[PDB]
């Protein structure tokens, strides 16, 4: 329209109506250039890897792409306390993407000074991926989402994705794709870009901790009419054999006939939080649980959904089990056990298996005369038919959604690290600067970008007498207020936050 | 990096040995005492589970000697009594693996895996 | 339930001689799990074999442990200086209760 | 209305009609007055019970409950001879629940005799939760059903549950129901009490005994096109690797490829019924399959359905694979085995693994010269695509319905007892005496209760030659015809009957 | 309607129509008298079958069944070449069978010579069992289905199936099944007979190779956020124990978190086509892989879709589990290596674990002081949440569809073979020549089949930039052409066609 005229708007607001949400956020980003406009190939011999299971073929792009997938982008802490302690359930529902107040640089560089000045006639391609057509990148939890704090100034990300390989060299079946053949929207300083999305129908994920726990369903007063085999001997002699039943019942609770059993396990190795109990090896890699495809190991992360810890022992944690979070500040390597946030999952220790014990017994052999009835501990156990379990918890750092992979099948698509599984998520947005001419100028742009979710919630219908547990900040007098800037101006977030306070009965 | 060592006591009389514990657990692990005279033969003689409800001996020993696994202190008594001239000999504390492979794929086998180094007793 | 091997088994180094221990109340298996171990003096004993076939990490190649006819036997092929020691033979039955054989030694001539 | 006029009728029969069934059945219960009128915390230490398997923390209430869960309140045996015997399947469609004669009674005890009388003004309290809000504890098939003879007076059973625990001790998340806090409908001696019910789709029960074994499902007629590997020597020797191929065909017909495979397996330890065979030491908690839960072991009962024992050994039953009951008078404690009924799974025998069995073979290793083939035996194996599998069958004393835990994911909710899983069953009915004045009155109250359920099934549309298996009494002679009563007036069945006669093809 | 004119025409071709293909394919063929009109009862005592494993029972009928069961009877391999190529999945939506010109043949023989006279009065009895209420053999991929060449002239196979058993003898569930008692046509030379019948809906095979492995969906330029544990100890010595957080990053690709892990494996014995690399022993029937049923080992054959070998090694397949087809003229029993055609499932090893390779590893032991973490090798994987995986691909020899056995629960029906899994597949189709009199006249019938199945497609929207991998004839002179026949009219197939040649992203 004109260069002159504001194309755009800032929103950030919070509409808590009814049993929906809306949240609002925008922020402030700058885009430069990368690679010099050229698609390069990548690999592991670029970088210089070594190892066989890090092996690698792709390409990166001079594309970047916008990822808020992250919770705190569109919550902000006071709307999280709100969220998690008054409702049950929520989930996505719509999608407003706004781009505008596009600001497009150009700078020259002499000898001692680079004078930065404004390109008006110089453009940015954008586009969506609505046929997810192109490789789907925003599933692994990256870095690059826009940050928690509104007055924050962000980096766009580099695009880039990996394909089929066989050592460090690529086979005829790989693909590449180049995204200039995709047709997208260009705009110069005046033009604004946005779009809707509709999330697909998903189940409302679970915000409750259950209150009774898988083992203890039955009632505590009545016998059952079961029998169980309580002894199969009199006493100590020769020949002592018999067979004796007795009442399942309130004495006795572990025997009872049960109607369900709790979930899957996948046996984690057990560290611990106090270094003098770890064995003294180094241990990290050789035991650590992991599935090998094609040859190549990859670590089992963060696995099936499982508790952390038995009840009572809060300073065990699995190996690779739990999801780990940095403190602001921490370092990219070798940071030790107090600059990072561990997330545990005791939640979910009523209704699924402990990570780091096994799944129960299985009877090895047949019992006769010669041979004692032999057991061994199960350390894996697939889906048994009646099996119930609580999928993992999301956090208010923790990604929100992930692309199912098309395949001929699945179950429980549910990601692995927590939110809601997809088969066509919120799509790709790739964007980039016109180059302006091999010889270019050196060009970046800025602007705004307004994203905007919907939300269902499932309000708390217990009738539960005693109060709930409920998420609070505590009074004691601090040098910080938790959740905002310190002196300097460098906004933290000191622990990660878990859905799960209200209780449900099971 | 695992194995042991036995307990010492001297010639002549009733005791109970002692069998430590490093690099491994006696608490999932079935541990067998085996006894050989010297010279001429090596006997089993008496097994425990590792959850230790299950315990057998050898006839000769059995109804006699007693065994006991304290976890905590990763050591492993066994207390003879009333001993014979025809219990003198060398003692070893075997560790026996009882069907090494994994609950999915599972084989059982019977052997003795880690021996500690013998200590003679004597009856005299 | 009395195992039985036989206690004379001499042979001269670059010979595989095959050793056969047995049960004489009834006939052997992998059911009634054998074990192979060798004693060599001045030390305790090694697990030269187990479960039949199976060979443990530390042995040599050079022998191979099968159960042949009726009663399960090591077959060592192309005896040399260093494998020879005291043997014992024993295999696993009923509950927590092993029976040894008597004992045999071999020597390279 | 008033005190001199009826407030209901006994209806019991059975209707039926095409292919439905609708059964009746009115009963006569008498309710005592429960903890004194109070709620009151209970644990194992109030027992004290020390075993930490046994550890439970909940709350005994004042109320009662009505379980009519079994299915021999609903039918004669008579009906259930009909139902069995030409019905592929079934499963309840309309539940109709009436309560009505309310009769009120009040003791007053002297020093050595009590006096009883009608009390006109006191009343009775009842409600249903409709809404789930409280523990549901009728799945768990506790005593205190609606007897199986309608001339049986009973009693109503205790209503209490159970929440989260540490030992004795609960935790912050531990749920108190105060059930005074729910809305109920009140009645003196004229009124009645009475709500409908709808069950949610459930699928048809079978009730039939496959005919044709899995494995067996091909054409002894005709050979496969695909072939297998024979021979890997031509002969004894040395060098003498060789590859063969043959037919998969007739002569040989365990080699042929197959479409699918045998449902999942959790060994169970074999115990016998000549007791001379079984193993002289003590294993029937030792050597017990038992999954594991929050560091606390519970027995696997009754496990995932699997046949109990291999064809032409029926002496042998697993040791927790299936559902015992008792024998009419049959002792609470230490009874022998001819004093309970022990069911057997034979029928599921094509489609399912043996119990007592492992699930078969993987290879350990990669077989090569230096080393040989091996192969392991696996104990346990989960579900694997394309797997089939029959449900464990219910019987004449067994439980109806279950209620599935509300989870975020299950599969194949079907109880493993046996019955309709269903996420939303048939409500609770909660009854109590209002107290009439910690001084009260001693009191109690009798009353009628009518429950029908209308019942669908599914027609034997089998071209079968030869004549079915159908469900018979023995013309031979006794001294009491089964299923009636004794010189003494004494209700008993002979044996757990099964559903499961008429034959399919797989 | 008379014999002096045809009752139909020679119909094959495909219309390729939009999304849509109608494959139309008709042959000629011959019917015998099977059993000299007999139901003979047949076991394995009666053919002889000594072993336990073998034994069967079942019933020999006098009646014939079609079989179009697999696809190189609906296509040509032009059409096949055009169908792999250009698509991304095929399902079949409806079926056409119609029966012409049925010609009844009375043979009168001599010592001198036989005589074949045309008799016109003589009928064939077809029926389809629309109700299913007959044992289904179709799925077994049994011998006898319509010949690849349209020249070719076809006998129709007896039609046999096996019932329940013990050993050799029958059981008393055992059903025997009486083909005249079901209604059935009876078709003079004049008469013809006709039926369409609609496909179940059911899911698109897939038919594309992932072009991105499940472990590097990941974006090769960023780091993401979380941590993971990379050192245990800080160096050599004693009490080093210590812990190190790391951020997962590309320069290691092994330890990120991921969404997906692979699906489930059976573990294969691993058998090298080189045969001095093979162990020298008899391992084909003692390393095999199989689950035991009812006491009867079956081989696993050939078990869940695995990919076959590592990449980079192709000279290995699994002991049981590739589809193995013979070429042309391959003798019945004990064929060398070469005269037979084993598949191999190599694309699908992005998404699949290698069915000879462990699925990975899982820690056995709490570590501690005094004991280091131990590790186990998975050899068999249930399912777990979250999983994703191929099924097996369809071959031009391969079968097309299989019956889902009638049961209460499933697991992903699709069948281990291939293809596409329906409730309610094309119906059975049976015929005999109807008895002219125990002394009956020599007869035999011939005449023509036509079946017309009309396939839906998925078109090819993707945008990859470089050429796809497709399927092309070598252009290297030759002595014959393939798919062609040699000198003596001899039609030959030279080699297994896949169906995964086109790629799409993961």
């Amino acid at each position: 329209d004109g260069v002159g005229s504001s194309s755009g708007n800032w929103h950030c607001d919070s509409q808590w109506l009814g049993d929906r949400v809306i949240t609002t956020s925008t922020r402030t980003w700058a885009l430069p250039t990368y690679n010099n406009h050229l698609y390069k190939q990548i690999s592991n011999s670029t970088s210089g890897g070594s190892s066989n299971d890090n092996a690698y073929f792709g390409y990166s792009t001079p594309w970047g792409y916008f990822d808020f997938n992250r919770f705190h982008c569109h919550f902000s802490p006071r709307d999280w306390q709100r969220l998690i302690n008054n409702n049950w359930g929520f989930r996505p529902k719509r999608l407003n993407f706004k781009l505008f107040n596009i600001q497009v640089k150009e700078v020259t560089d002499n000898n001692g000074v680079k004078t930065i000045a404004n390109n008006l006639t110089s453009t940015v391609q954008v586009f969506t991926d609505s046929d997810y057509q192109l490789p789907y990148v925003l599933g692994s939890a990256h870095e690059g989402c826009l940050p928690p704090f509104p007055a924050d100034v962000f980096m766009i990300p580099q695009y880039g994705y990996l394909t089929l390989n066989d050592g460090s060299q690529a086979v005829g079946r790989s693909s590449f794709y180049c995204l200039e053949y995709f047709p997208s929207q260009m705009l110069r300083t005046g033009n604004n870009f946005q779009f809707s999305y509709e999330f697909e129908n998903v189940p409302f994920h679970s915000s409750y901790a259950h209150s009774q726990s898988l083992d203890r369903l039955m009632n505590p007063l009545i016998d059952q009419y079961l029998y169980y085999l309580s002894k199969t001997i009199n006493g100590s002699g020769q020949n002592q054999q018999t067979l004796k039943f007795s009442v399942a019942g309130p004495s006795n609770m572990a025997v009872q006939g049960r109607n369900y059993i709790p979930g899957p396990s996948y046996r984690q190795q057990r560290v611990s939080t106090t270094v003098t109990q770890n064995n003294n090896s180094e241990f990290a890699w050789p035991g650590a649980s992991s599935w090998a495809l094609n040859g190549r190991n990859s670590l089992m992360n963060p696995g099936p959904a499982m508790a952390s810890h038995k009840e009572g022992e809060d300073r065990f944690f699995p190996l690779s089990g739990s999801l780990i979070f940095g403190k602001q500040g921490t370092g990219r390597d070798n940071v030790d056990a107090d600059k990072v946030m561990i997330t545990n999952e005791e939640e979910i220790k009523t209704t699924n298996p402990v990570a780091t014990e096994s799944y129960g017994q299985v009877a090895t052999n047949h019992q006769s005369a010669q041979a004692q009835a032999q057991t061994g501990w199960v350390q894996n156990q697939g889906i048994l038919p009646g099996m119930v379990w609580q999928d993992r918890d999301v956090y208010l750092q923790g990604p929100i959604w992930a692309k199912i992979p098309h395949t001929d099948g699945n179950f429980h698509p549910s990601p692995l690290m927590g939110g809601f599984g997809m088969k066509h998520p919120p799509p790709q947005i790739l964007i980039k600067n016109t180059p302006v001419p091999n010889s270019f100028i050196t060009q970046y742009s800025t602007g705004q970008v307004s994203v905007e979710i919907e939300w269902e919630l499932q309000k708390e219908n217990s009738k539960r007498w005693n109060p709930e547990i409920q998420y609070t900040s505590n009074y004691y007098k601090s040098n910080n207020v938790e959740f905002a800037v310190n002196t300097e101006g460098v906004y933290s977030e000191p622990r990660p936050i878990g859905t799960r306070y209200l209780t449900r009965n099971l | 990096a695992v194995e042991s060592g036995g307990g010492l006591v001297k010639p002549g009389g009733p005791l109970r040995l002692s069998c430590a514990a490093s690099g491994f657990s006696l608490s999932d692990n079935y541990m067998t005492w085996i006894r050989q005279a010297p010279g001429k033969g090596l006997e089993w003689v008496s097994y425990i589970s590792s959850s230790g409800s299950f315990i057998n001996y050898a006839d000769s020993v059995k109804g006699r000697f007693t065994i006991s696994r304290d976890n905590a202190k990763n050591s492993l008594y066994l207390q003879m009594n009333s001993l014979r001239a025809e219990d003198t000999a060398v003692y070893y504390c075997a560790r026996v693996l009882s069907s090494g492979g994994l609950t999915t794929s599972w084989r059982a086998l019977w052997y003795f895996d880690v021996w500690g180094r013998g200590t003679l007793v004597t009856v005299s | 339930t009395v195992v039985t091997q036989e206690p004379s088994f001499s042979v001269s180094p670059g010979g595989t001689v095959t050793l056969t221990c047995g049960l004489t109340s009834g006939s052997v298996s992998t059911s009634y799990y054998p074990s192979w171990y060798q004693q060599t003096p001045g030390q305790t004993p090694r697990t030269l074999i187990y479960s039949t076939n199976i060979r443990s990490s530390g042995v040599p190649d050079r022998f191979s442990g099968s159960i042949l006819g009726n009663k399960a036997a090591l077959t060592i092929t192309g005896a040399q200086a260093d494998d020879e020691c005291d043997y014992y033979c024993v295999l696993y039955m009923g509950s927590g209760i092993w029976v040894f054989g008597g004992g045999t030694k071999l020597t390279v001539l």
